[PDB]
């Protein structure tokens, strides 16, 4: 299944009936470990997918739902159907409870993977593992302004440290990576300026439609595996959920006030432009 | 010199003879008369006869060779006029002549041979006669200079076969030479050899006159790859990619050139505007042309559908008085102006363009001349939408009597026609329908749709939007191509059948909503029922069917308004249609 998604008079005549399973199973080196099977089709075809468990997966259904309302209002306009903003919703499909199937794509990669092996050998080493690495600077600033060397420190760094301070300390890491590592992978891929800025141009539009469509049911916890980038024809996606509604800033201790992600990554890709044209544009539509 | 011009082979085969023969007594002061029968010749047959006449420049380039002697402006003009002519033979059509001419070339001390003043020298002969080779052959000179080699010659050989390895190779080539010079030839040396480079590269630019498309994204290229190319001419990169169809390697030429500056911003304005990107382009006017506090109040009503308040702002914001607070600089002083026309443009704007497109050159009146031809600024901006407006308010009916003899006096000459032939032709095509030289529409109409192949081609695999708009427009050339077939089949005056038909696929066939705007909308609704006038005007209840079909297309239109939200174009469009709903009853609900 995963067929039957109303919308018509559904026949099974033409549904893939299964009819065999691979001799391979994948592993991810994650915390999780899913696995990854690839199952086979009686119409002669090939569907992989992923398989998680010990999760209860019935909330990721209905967001996904949620996401084809959602881009189902975005191209229902005329603004937004010129431009053909669209959001790029997948299946997965909820077996029991603790038992759930993801569907699964081909070649992508994380948006941390593409910004680690980006980079040569130095940089890459000096934001993995440096005496001065932006963690390791970080950690040892918490314990600069705090006393303490356990959580509770960043509980008391709101009352143990003013703005400009904190402002000048956080040039002193945002001075550790090079701006345009971005433009360095499209760089390393893109082989023609032809080809190079319509895979900008669907790079920031992604970003941009997924940013605003972030807030409005409102989803902290966007760290940097929650962004599968396409590299085959420069999209980017995003994955697992966390926080529902505006939920990850009450509950948990340290809470987050951004409504998404927006770095110096998508500042110095859009250089030498300020961020002021083409992503305030989309958002704004 | 009479007879050498005449039409037998042995005759100006012996005249060349006695004229090599007659050679070093002859004087330089009658050579300037002598020497230009003898290069007519190079569109003639009969390799004997240009062979001879290759044969005496190989003497005339090497003893008047005047080694800064000072004697003439003609003894060192034939210097110049042999050249050009021993440079374009390297393209004739046969060879072993080119082996003979080459052979000449690469002989020593005619290009020096240590490695890259050969190079230098190699720019020097470019001669925009040919450009369409010069990579080639500019790549076999390198070369040649060679003496684990199976692989060379036959990649010299597969190099004059495309233009895009022939591009990849040169741009290969140079750059290794030039990062690898940096075993010799000091900073000073360097600086001034990037200098002579830049100033050659400028040359190129500024000769060539029929663009192609691999040697201009090649030296646009090969600009982008060593720390001194980059201010190469933001002036005329520029208008080599508004018609060599060439935008984005200029477009990135001019981000790295920005990088590490008024006029590089107003072309990369005038850059992206052919490509769609408006977002990009919103996104200028509001960092570099501005500092003011009334292209903020516009562009965020320019931004959405609200195309009257930005208008509205833009006239006070030109014609102020005071404004002692910062005065418009040299960068928005135009923009006002031209974005004043466009959000003219973007709604019916057909009797307030003419005005604010051709009353900022000259005094009250129109005078419409060479004026708006001379000082081609005046002639690629505002021309298009002078000649847009103008048509598209003499559609409707009027008199109006000036563009009729404007492209009446235009047609006439090589830069009054080779444009005027060259672009449009679809209005021109219409205007002759008006004018009734449709034979002449036809061949018009014919080298525009043969305009949109050349279009359409050299546009690129994946630059979307481009071709989109390239390809809305086919719908009206055969809307006005089903207008001429129709009415040369004689059969349709004398009965109803065919009008019914030709109504029924129009009431069908359509644009639709939310994916067509206004402006292709308003072509094909003013385009059609112009065209309902007009067989209205032919054949001289089908005025009141006519007008059925009539409303039902300005309707669709109005409904296609309201949903991509311009308010303001379907509000005048009902307000003009408010006595036009008065006729009916249903028209009125």
């Amino acid at each position: 299944p995963g067929q039957y998604d109303g919308r018509g008079k559904p026949l099974p005549e033409y549904h893939v009936r299964i009819a065999g399973f691979d001799e391979r199973v994948t592993v991810m080196a994650s915390l999780r470990r899913p696995k990854r099977i690839i199952i086979r089709g009686h119409d002669e075809r090939e569907h992989p997918f992923l398989v998680k468990g010990g999760e209860d997966l019935r909330q990721d259904q209905r967001v996904e739902q949620l996401f084809q309302v959602m881009n189902g209002i975005l191209a229902q306009d005329s603004a937004c159907s010129q431009r053909a903003l669209q959001l790029r919703t997948y299946s997965v499909v909820p077996m029991t409870s603790r038992l759930g199937l993801i569907e699964w794509l081909e070649n992508t990669v994380t948006l941390k993977d593409l910004l680690l092996n980006t980079m040569s050998q130095e940089e890459k080493a000096a934001y993995l593992s440096d005496p001065r690495a932006p963690p390791c600077e970080y950690k040892d600033w918490l314990t600069k302004m705090s006393g303490k060397h356990d959580v509770g420190a960043y509980m008391l760094m709101y009352k143990g440290a003013n703005r400009t301070e904190t402002v000048t300390s956080f040039r002193k890491r945002e001075s550790k990576v090079p701006a345009d590592l971005l433009k360095r992978a499209f760089v390393r891929m893109s082989t023609s300026p032809e080809a190079f800025l319509a895979l900008r141009s669907h790079f920031a539009s992604s970003h941009a439609l997924i940013c605003i469509s972030h807030w409005i049911l409102g989803i902290g916890d966007r760290h940097l595996n929650n962004f599968m980038v396409a590299m085959e024809t420069g999209g980017v996606i995003g994955i697992d959920f966390g926080h529902a509604f505006g939920s990850a800033t009450q509950f948990l201790p340290v809470p987050e006030l951004m409504p998404f992600r927006l770095t110096r990554q998508f500042i110095n890709l859009m250089l030498p432009m300020k961020e002021t044209g083409l992503m305030y544009s989309i958002m704004v539509h | 010199v009479q007879v050498m011009r005449h039409r037998d082979d042995e005759r100006q085969k012996v005249c060349l003879d006695i004229i090599y023969k007659m050679m070093p007594k002859l004087k330089p002061v009658e050579l300037r008369e002598l020497l230009n029968p003898v290069v007519e010749f190079v569109s003639h047959p009969s390799t004997t006869c240009r062979e001879q006449m290759y044969n005496i420049l190989m003497w005339i380039h090497d003893n008047y060779r005047d080694p800064e002697s000072e004697t003439d402006n003609d003894s060192q003009e034939i210097f110049k006029l042999a050249k050009d002519v021993l440079i374009q033979g390297l393209i004739d059509e046969n060879p072993g002549l080119q082996l003979i001419i080459r052979n000449f070339w690469s002989h020593e001390t005619r290009l020096p041979s240590n490695t890259l003043d050969r190079l230098l020298a190699l720019n020097s002969l470019y001669s925009p006669k040919i450009e369409v080779h010069f990579l080639s052959l500019a790549t076999n000179f390198l070369l040649e200079m060679t003496s684990h080699s199976s692989l060379i010659t036959p990649l010299q050989a597969v190099a004059q076969r495309d233009p895009i390895i022939a591009k990849q190779l040169f741009s290969s080539l140079f750059s290794g030479i030039l990062k690898e010079m940096d075993k010799f030839k000091t900073l000073s040396e360097k600086n001034n050899i990037t200098q002579k480079l830049l100033q050659d590269f400028n040359r190129f630019l500024n000769t060539t006159f029929s663009f192609f498309p691999p040697f201009v994204s090649c030296i646009q290229d090969i600009s982008c790859q060593h720390a001194a190319l980059l201010s190469l001419d933001p002036a005329a990169v520029s208008a080599g990619c508004l018609a060599s169809l060439q935008q984005p390697v200029g477009i990135r030429l001019l981000e790295e050139a920005l990088l590490r500056d008024v006029l590089r911003w107003v072309e990369l304005a005038k850059l992206y505007r052919s490509i769609g990107e408006y977002d990009v382009l919103r996104g200028i006017f509001t960092s570099e042309i501005g500092t003011k506090q009334i292209t903020q109040s516009a562009l965020l009503a320019e931004a959405r559908s609200d195309y009257s308040e930005a208008a509205k702002q833009y006239d006070e914001a030109l014609n102020k008085q005071d404004w002692v607070d910062g005065e418009p600089t040299e960068a928005e002083k135009d923009f006002w102006e031209l974005a004043s026309l466009d959000c003219y443009n973007h709604l019916a704007e057909w009797k307030s363009l003419e005005y604010c497109s051709t009353a900022s050159i000259d005094s009250e009146n129109p005078p419409d001349l060479n004026k708006i031809w001379s000082e081609p600024f005046y002639q690629e901006t505002y021309l298009p939408y002078m000649i847009r407006s103008k048509l598209k308010l003499l559609l409707q009916g009027e008199a109006d009597q000036s563009l009729l003899t404007f492209i009446d006096k235009a047609m006439h000459g090589e830069l009054q026609k080779a444009i005027l032939e060259l672009h449009y032709s679809q209005e021109l095509s219409l205007l002759y329908l008006l004018q009734d030289d449709v034979d002449r529409a036809k061949y018009y109409i014919q080298n525009g749709i043969q305009s949109f192949m050349q279009n359409y081609s050299s546009i690129d695999v994946l630059l979307h939007q481009s071709r989109l708009t390239k390809l809305q427009s086919v719908q009206a050339l055969t809307e006005i191509q089903e207008f001429i077939s129709f009415i040369s089949k004689q059969g349709n005056l004398s009965s109803q059948v065919p009008l019914k038909r030709l109504l029924n696929t129009w009431t069908n066939r359509y644009p639709d909503a939310k994916m067509d705007p206004m402006n292709i909308w308003d072509d094909i609704i003013t385009n059609r029922c112009f065209f309902l006038s007009k067989i209205e005007e032919k054949l001289t209840d089908i005025s009141s069917l006519i007008r059925s079909c009539k409303f039902s297309m300005k309707m669709k239109m109005i409904d296609s308004a309201r949903k991509q939200n311009n308010f303001s174009l379907a509000m005048k469009l009902l307000k003009e249609l408010h006595k036009e709903s008065k006729t009916r009853d249903d028209w009125l609900v």
